[PDB]
Protein backbone atom coordinates (compact mmCIF):
# COMPACT_ATOMS: atom_id res chain seq x y z
CA UNK A 1 0.00 0.00 0.00
CA UNK A 2 1.37 3.31 0.71
CA UNK A 3 5.00 2.98 0.71
CA UNK A 4 7.95 4.18 -1.48
CA UNK A 5 9.15 4.19 -5.56
CA UNK A 6 12.83 2.70 -4.26
CA UNK A 7 10.75 -0.40 -2.08
CA UNK A 8 7.98 -0.65 -5.07
CA UNK A 9 10.36 -1.19 -7.54
CA UNK A 10 12.09 -3.24 -5.33
CA UNK A 11 9.11 -5.45 -4.39
CA UNK A 12 8.18 -5.68 -7.84
CA UNK A 13 11.91 -6.77 -8.89
CA UNK A 14 11.86 -9.76 -6.68
CA UNK A 15 8.37 -10.43 -8.24
CA UNK A 16 10.44 -11.41 -11.46
CA UNK A 17 11.72 -14.22 -9.77
CA UNK A 18 8.73 -15.69 -8.00
CA UNK A 19 8.35 -19.16 -9.85
CA UNK A 20 4.44 -19.29 -8.83
CA UNK A 21 4.23 -23.02 -8.94
CA UNK A 22 7.38 -23.79 -6.55
CA UNK A 23 6.60 -20.88 -3.98
CA UNK A 24 2.66 -21.68 -4.53
CA UNK A 25 2.32 -25.19 -3.32
CA UNK A 26 4.70 -24.41 -0.76
CA UNK A 27 2.80 -21.80 1.40
CA UNK A 28 -0.27 -23.80 0.78
CA UNK A 29 1.61 -27.10 2.18
CA UNK A 30 2.93 -25.62 5.79
CA UNK A 31 -0.38 -23.53 5.96
CA UNK A 32 -1.60 -26.99 6.32
CA UNK A 33 1.31 -28.99 8.05
CA UNK A 34 2.26 -25.61 10.60
CA UNK A 35 -1.75 -24.48 10.71
CA UNK A 36 -3.49 -28.05 10.82
CA UNK A 37 -6.95 -26.83 11.68
CA UNK A 38 -7.48 -25.27 8.40
CA UNK A 39 -7.27 -28.18 7.02
CA UNK A 40 -10.66 -27.49 7.30
CA UNK A 41 -11.83 -25.76 4.77
CA UNK A 42 -9.85 -27.33 1.69
CA UNK A 43 -11.73 -30.92 2.80
CA UNK A 44 -12.14 -32.73 -0.79
CA UNK A 45 -8.53 -32.92 -1.50
CA UNK A 46 -7.58 -36.35 -0.82
CA UNK A 47 -5.15 -37.16 1.46
CA UNK A 48 -4.11 -34.73 3.89
CA UNK A 49 -2.14 -36.62 6.47
CA UNK A 50 1.55 -36.18 7.00
CA UNK A 51 3.36 -33.65 6.02
CA UNK A 52 4.60 -35.81 3.24
CA UNK A 53 1.26 -36.30 1.50
CA UNK A 54 -0.08 -32.57 1.98
CA UNK A 55 3.33 -30.93 0.21
CA UNK A 56 3.44 -33.65 -2.70
CA UNK A 57 -0.44 -33.65 -3.43
CA UNK A 58 -1.37 -32.48 -7.21
CA UNK A 59 -4.25 -30.37 -5.52
CA UNK A 60 -1.98 -28.68 -3.03
CA UNK A 61 -0.07 -27.34 -5.89
CA UNK A 62 -2.89 -26.08 -8.26
CA UNK A 63 -4.40 -24.36 -5.43
CA UNK A 64 -1.52 -22.89 -4.23
CA UNK A 65 -0.66 -21.48 -8.12
CA UNK A 66 -4.38 -20.28 -7.87
CA UNK A 67 -3.43 -18.54 -4.62
CA UNK A 68 -0.25 -17.13 -5.56
CA UNK A 69 -1.30 -15.29 -8.96
CA UNK A 70 -3.66 -13.86 -6.67
CA UNK A 71 -1.66 -12.29 -4.87
CA UNK A 72 0.49 -11.26 -7.84
CA UNK A 73 -2.38 -9.45 -9.06
CA UNK A 74 -2.09 -7.56 -5.90
CA UNK A 75 1.26 -7.01 -6.18
CA UNK A 76 0.64 -5.05 -9.18
CA UNK A 77 -2.35 -3.20 -8.22
CA UNK A 78 -0.65 -1.42 -5.64
CA UNK A 79 -2.95 1.50 -5.22
CA UNK A 80 -6.21 -0.52 -5.83
CA UNK A 81 -6.50 -3.66 -3.68
CA UNK A 82 -9.82 -2.89 -2.01
CA UNK A 83 -11.04 -3.13 -5.58
CA UNK A 84 -8.91 -6.05 -6.71
CA UNK A 85 -9.98 -8.31 -3.83
CA UNK A 86 -13.68 -7.20 -3.96
CA UNK A 87 -14.97 -10.40 -4.81
CA UNK A 88 -12.32 -13.11 -3.22
CA UNK A 89 -13.76 -11.49 -0.15
CA UNK A 90 -17.26 -12.18 -0.82
CA UNK A 91 -16.33 -15.81 -1.36
CA UNK A 92 -14.46 -16.08 2.10
CA UNK A 93 -16.76 -14.28 4.38
CA UNK A 94 -19.86 -15.75 3.03
CA UNK A 95 -19.79 -19.63 0.90
CA UNK A 96 -16.63 -20.47 2.84
CA UNK A 97 -17.01 -18.31 6.48
CA UNK A 98 -13.01 -18.21 7.09
CA UNK A 99 -11.87 -15.99 9.96
CA UNK A 100 -10.15 -12.78 9.22
CA UNK A 101 -6.62 -13.38 11.11
CA UNK A 102 -6.25 -17.23 8.85
CA UNK A 103 -4.99 -14.39 6.14
CA UNK A 104 -2.38 -13.26 7.92
CA UNK A 105 -1.41 -16.62 9.11
CA UNK A 106 -1.07 -17.95 5.06
CA UNK A 107 0.55 -14.11 4.22
CA UNK A 108 3.34 -14.43 6.63
CA UNK A 109 3.40 -17.89 5.83
CA UNK A 110 4.28 -16.76 2.32
CA UNK A 111 6.76 -14.49 3.76
CA UNK A 112 8.77 -17.10 5.45
CA UNK A 113 8.86 -19.03 1.92
CA UNK A 114 10.02 -15.94 0.72
CA UNK A 115 12.83 -16.12 3.00
CA UNK A 116 14.26 -19.55 2.40
CA UNK A 117 14.10 -19.62 -1.14
CA UNK A 118 15.65 -15.78 -1.89
CA UNK A 119 18.46 -16.19 0.96
CA UNK A 120 20.02 -12.97 1.50
CA UNK A 121 18.99 -10.43 -1.32
CA UNK A 122 15.66 -11.51 1.32
CA UNK A 123 17.27 -8.29 3.55
CA UNK A 124 15.17 -7.05 6.43
CA UNK A 125 14.85 -4.07 3.82
CA UNK A 126 13.02 -6.01 1.67
CA UNK A 127 10.99 -8.09 3.73
CA UNK A 128 9.91 -4.98 5.88
CA UNK A 129 7.98 -4.00 2.55
CA UNK A 130 6.43 -7.73 2.23
CA UNK A 131 4.82 -6.86 5.45
CA UNK A 132 3.21 -4.02 3.80
CA UNK A 133 1.50 -5.86 1.08
CA UNK A 134 0.69 -9.27 3.32
CA UNK A 135 -0.97 -6.82 5.54
CA UNK A 136 -3.04 -4.97 2.90
CA UNK A 137 -3.62 -7.99 1.06
CA UNK A 138 -5.09 -9.14 4.35
CA UNK A 139 -7.05 -5.99 5.19
CA UNK A 140 -8.87 -6.42 1.50
CA UNK A 141 -9.49 -9.99 1.78
CA UNK A 142 -11.76 -9.15 5.19
CA UNK A 143 -13.12 -6.07 4.22
CA UNK A 144 -16.49 -7.44 3.20
CA UNK A 145 -17.11 -8.61 6.48
CA UNK A 146 -19.35 -6.86 8.50
CA UNK B 1 8.64 -28.14 22.37
CA UNK B 2 6.02 -30.30 23.73
CA UNK B 3 5.50 -33.61 22.10
CA UNK B 4 8.40 -36.15 22.13
CA UNK B 5 9.26 -36.06 18.40
CA UNK B 6 8.16 -32.15 18.41
CA UNK B 7 11.33 -32.02 21.46
CA UNK B 8 13.35 -34.06 19.20
CA UNK B 9 12.98 -31.43 16.49
CA UNK B 10 13.99 -28.89 18.38
CA UNK B 11 17.41 -29.95 19.83
CA UNK B 12 17.77 -31.80 16.56
CA UNK B 13 17.04 -28.07 14.68
CA UNK B 14 19.04 -25.74 16.76
CA UNK B 15 22.06 -27.87 16.89
CA UNK B 16 21.94 -26.87 13.26
CA UNK B 17 21.93 -23.58 14.47
CA UNK B 18 24.97 -24.02 16.80
CA UNK B 19 26.84 -21.32 17.69
CA UNK B 20 25.72 -18.99 15.01
CA UNK B 21 22.46 -17.82 17.86
CA UNK B 22 23.73 -14.11 18.83
CA UNK B 23 24.03 -13.14 15.25
CA UNK B 24 20.35 -14.80 14.38
CA UNK B 25 19.10 -13.14 18.01
CA UNK B 26 20.62 -10.07 15.94
CA UNK B 27 18.94 -10.14 12.87
CA UNK B 28 15.28 -11.11 13.83
CA UNK B 29 15.85 -8.20 16.04
CA UNK B 30 16.71 -6.13 13.27
CA UNK B 31 13.98 -7.87 10.81
CA UNK B 32 11.16 -7.13 13.47
CA UNK B 33 12.04 -3.46 13.92
CA UNK B 34 12.04 -2.02 10.51
CA UNK B 35 9.18 -4.81 9.52
CA UNK B 36 6.70 -4.31 12.72
CA UNK B 37 8.08 -0.37 13.46
CA UNK B 38 5.85 0.28 16.65
CA UNK B 39 8.31 -2.52 18.44
CA UNK B 40 11.07 -0.11 18.28
CA UNK B 41 9.17 2.23 21.22
CA UNK B 42 9.77 -0.64 23.63
CA UNK B 43 13.55 0.45 23.04
CA UNK B 44 14.06 4.38 23.82
CA UNK B 45 17.12 3.16 25.62
CA UNK B 46 18.72 1.63 21.82
CA UNK B 47 20.50 2.19 19.06
CA UNK B 48 18.14 1.74 16.61
CA UNK B 49 20.85 1.70 13.69
CA UNK B 50 21.87 -1.16 11.48
CA UNK B 51 24.75 -2.00 12.88
CA UNK B 52 24.56 -0.77 16.67
CA UNK B 53 26.77 -2.59 18.53
CA UNK B 54 23.30 -2.76 20.99
CA UNK B 55 21.08 -4.11 19.01
CA UNK B 56 23.94 -6.28 18.09
CA UNK B 57 23.93 -6.98 21.77
CA UNK B 58 21.36 -8.08 22.78
CA UNK B 59 20.51 -10.84 20.30
CA UNK B 60 23.41 -12.50 21.46
CA UNK B 61 21.29 -12.01 25.18
CA UNK B 62 18.29 -13.39 23.12
CA UNK B 63 19.86 -15.98 21.51
CA UNK B 64 21.43 -17.31 25.00
CA UNK B 65 18.15 -17.20 26.36
CA UNK B 66 16.72 -19.17 23.52
CA UNK B 67 19.53 -22.03 23.52
CA UNK B 68 19.45 -22.37 27.58
CA UNK B 69 15.30 -23.27 26.90
CA UNK B 70 15.93 -25.36 24.22
CA UNK B 71 18.07 -27.42 26.90
CA UNK B 72 14.90 -27.31 29.37
CA UNK B 73 12.30 -28.57 27.12
CA UNK B 74 10.86 -30.39 30.08
CA UNK B 75 10.48 -27.60 32.84
CA UNK B 76 10.22 -23.61 30.73
CA UNK B 77 8.05 -21.66 33.55
CA UNK B 78 11.12 -22.64 36.38
CA UNK B 79 13.96 -22.01 33.48
CA UNK B 80 12.92 -18.50 32.36
CA UNK B 81 11.19 -17.46 35.59
CA UNK B 82 13.18 -14.00 35.52
CA UNK B 83 12.61 -13.37 31.67
CA UNK B 84 9.26 -14.20 32.82
CA UNK B 85 9.20 -11.79 35.82
CA UNK B 86 11.12 -8.45 33.20
CA UNK B 87 8.70 -8.97 29.74
CA UNK B 88 5.54 -9.03 32.06
CA UNK B 89 6.35 -7.34 35.24
CA UNK B 90 8.88 -4.59 34.80
CA UNK B 91 8.17 -3.73 31.14
CA UNK B 92 4.62 -3.97 30.07
CA UNK B 93 4.89 -6.37 26.78
CA UNK B 94 2.11 -7.05 24.77
CA UNK B 95 1.64 -10.78 23.56
CA UNK B 96 0.87 -9.76 20.75
CA UNK B 97 4.28 -8.67 20.16
CA UNK B 98 5.91 -12.34 20.67
CA UNK B 99 4.35 -13.09 17.57
CA UNK B 100 6.13 -10.29 15.91
CA UNK B 101 9.63 -11.51 17.06
CA UNK B 102 8.49 -16.04 16.58
CA UNK B 103 7.91 -14.60 12.78
CA UNK B 104 11.24 -12.69 12.43
CA UNK B 105 13.25 -15.54 14.34
CA UNK B 106 11.73 -17.82 11.86
CA UNK B 107 11.98 -15.88 8.89
CA UNK B 108 15.55 -15.40 9.49
CA UNK B 109 16.36 -18.81 10.33
CA UNK B 110 15.01 -19.44 6.77
CA UNK B 111 17.45 -17.29 5.05
CA UNK B 112 20.68 -18.89 6.82
CA UNK B 113 19.48 -22.70 6.76
CA UNK B 114 17.20 -22.96 3.39
CA UNK B 115 17.82 -27.49 3.43
CA UNK B 116 17.17 -27.21 7.04
CA UNK B 117 13.80 -25.70 7.64
CA UNK B 118 11.67 -28.15 6.50
CA UNK B 119 7.69 -28.31 6.92
CA UNK B 120 7.89 -30.77 9.97
CA UNK B 121 10.85 -28.78 11.82
CA UNK B 122 9.25 -25.25 10.92
CA UNK B 123 6.15 -27.29 12.87
CA UNK B 124 8.29 -27.76 15.68
CA UNK B 125 9.91 -24.37 15.62
CA UNK B 126 6.54 -22.69 15.84
CA UNK B 127 5.23 -24.76 18.93
CA UNK B 128 8.98 -24.20 20.55
CA UNK B 129 8.15 -20.63 20.00
CA UNK B 130 4.61 -20.39 21.34
CA UNK B 131 5.76 -22.49 23.93
CA UNK B 132 8.44 -20.07 25.16
CA UNK B 133 6.44 -16.91 24.19
CA UNK B 134 3.52 -17.93 26.63
CA UNK B 135 5.99 -18.57 29.70
CA UNK B 136 7.08 -14.87 29.16
CA UNK B 137 3.46 -13.51 29.27
CA UNK B 138 2.39 -15.75 31.59
CA UNK B 139 2.84 -13.17 34.54
CA UNK B 140 -0.32 -11.82 32.88
C1 LIG C 1 -3.62 -14.75 1.65
C2 LIG C 1 -4.93 -14.67 1.38
C3 LIG C 1 -5.64 -15.62 0.42
C4 LIG C 1 -5.68 -15.51 -0.91
C5 LIG C 1 -4.93 -14.43 -1.74
C6 LIG C 1 -6.53 -16.58 -1.42
C7 LIG C 1 -6.84 -16.79 -2.75
C8 LIG C 1 -7.81 -17.64 -3.24
C9 LIG C 1 -8.15 -17.81 -4.64
C10 LIG C 1 -7.55 -17.03 -5.83
C11 LIG C 1 -9.10 -18.75 -4.72
C12 LIG C 1 -9.74 -19.24 -6.04
C13 LIG C 1 -11.16 -18.73 -6.23
C14 LIG C 1 -11.81 -19.50 -7.36
O1 LIG C 1 -11.52 -20.73 -7.52
O2 LIG C 1 -12.62 -18.88 -8.12
C15 LIG C 1 -9.41 -19.19 -3.36
C16 LIG C 1 -10.33 -20.16 -2.99
C17 LIG C 1 -10.45 -20.76 -1.75
N1 LIG C 1 -9.81 -20.31 -0.59
FE1 LIG C 1 -8.56 -18.65 -0.44
N2 LIG C 1 -7.01 -17.32 -0.37
C18 LIG C 1 -6.46 -16.78 0.78
C19 LIG C 1 -6.64 -17.27 2.07
C20 LIG C 1 -7.38 -18.39 2.41
C21 LIG C 1 -7.42 -19.03 3.73
C22 LIG C 1 -6.68 -18.57 5.02
C23 LIG C 1 -8.23 -20.09 3.63
C24 LIG C 1 -8.51 -21.11 4.73
C25 LIG C 1 -8.51 -20.79 6.05
C26 LIG C 1 -8.75 -20.12 2.26
C27 LIG C 1 -9.65 -21.04 1.76
C28 LIG C 1 -10.13 -21.15 0.47
C29 LIG C 1 -11.01 -22.20 0.01
C30 LIG C 1 -11.57 -23.37 0.84
C31 LIG C 1 -11.23 -21.95 -1.44
C32 LIG C 1 -12.08 -22.84 -2.37
C33 LIG C 1 -11.16 -23.84 -3.10
C34 LIG C 1 -11.93 -24.77 -4.02
O3 LIG C 1 -12.39 -25.85 -3.56
O4 LIG C 1 -12.09 -24.44 -5.22
N3 LIG C 1 -8.21 -19.08 1.54
N4 LIG C 1 -8.61 -18.48 -2.47
C1 LIG D 1 11.45 -15.14 21.98
C2 LIG D 1 11.15 -14.23 22.93
C3 LIG D 1 12.14 -13.36 23.69
C4 LIG D 1 13.33 -13.67 24.27
C5 LIG D 1 14.07 -15.03 24.28
C6 LIG D 1 13.84 -12.46 24.89
C7 LIG D 1 15.03 -12.35 25.61
C8 LIG D 1 15.40 -11.29 26.44
C9 LIG D 1 16.38 -11.35 27.51
C10 LIG D 1 17.25 -12.59 27.84
C11 LIG D 1 16.40 -10.15 28.12
C12 LIG D 1 17.21 -9.71 29.37
C13 LIG D 1 18.71 -9.49 29.16
C14 LIG D 1 19.33 -9.07 30.47
O1 LIG D 1 18.99 -9.67 31.54
O2 LIG D 1 20.16 -8.11 30.45
C15 LIG D 1 15.47 -9.30 27.43
C16 LIG D 1 15.24 -7.99 27.74
C17 LIG D 1 14.33 -7.21 27.09
N1 LIG D 1 13.42 -7.65 26.13
FE1 LIG D 1 13.21 -9.53 25.24
N2 LIG D 1 12.97 -11.42 24.68
C18 LIG D 1 11.91 -11.93 23.97
C19 LIG D 1 10.82 -11.19 23.55
C20 LIG D 1 10.72 -9.82 23.60
C21 LIG D 1 9.74 -9.00 22.90
C22 LIG D 1 8.60 -9.55 22.01
C23 LIG D 1 9.99 -7.71 23.19
C24 LIG D 1 9.23 -6.47 22.76
C25 LIG D 1 9.01 -6.07 21.49
C26 LIG D 1 11.12 -7.71 24.11
C27 LIG D 1 11.65 -6.59 24.73
C28 LIG D 1 12.64 -6.56 25.71
C29 LIG D 1 13.06 -5.38 26.43
C30 LIG D 1 12.47 -3.98 26.31
C31 LIG D 1 14.16 -5.81 27.33
C32 LIG D 1 14.98 -4.92 28.27
C33 LIG D 1 16.00 -4.26 27.34
C34 LIG D 1 17.11 -3.57 28.08
O3 LIG D 1 16.91 -2.41 28.53
O4 LIG D 1 18.21 -4.18 28.22
N3 LIG D 1 11.55 -9.00 24.32
N4 LIG D 1 14.85 -10.01 26.41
Amino acid sequence: VQLSGEEKAAVLALWDKVNEEEVGGEALGRLLVVYPWTQRFFDSFGDLSNPGAVMGNPKVKAHGKKVLHSFGEGVHHLDNLKGTFAALSELHCDKLHVDPENFRLLGNVLVVVLARHFGKDFTPELQASYQKVVAGVANALAHKYH
Amino acid sequence: VLSAADKTNVKAAWSKVGGHAGEYGAEALERMFLGFPTTKTYFPHFDLSHGSAQVKAHGKKVGDALTLAVGHLDDLPGALSDLSNLHAHKLRVDPVNFKLLSHCLLSTLAVHLPNDFTPAVHASLDKFLSSVSTVLTSKY
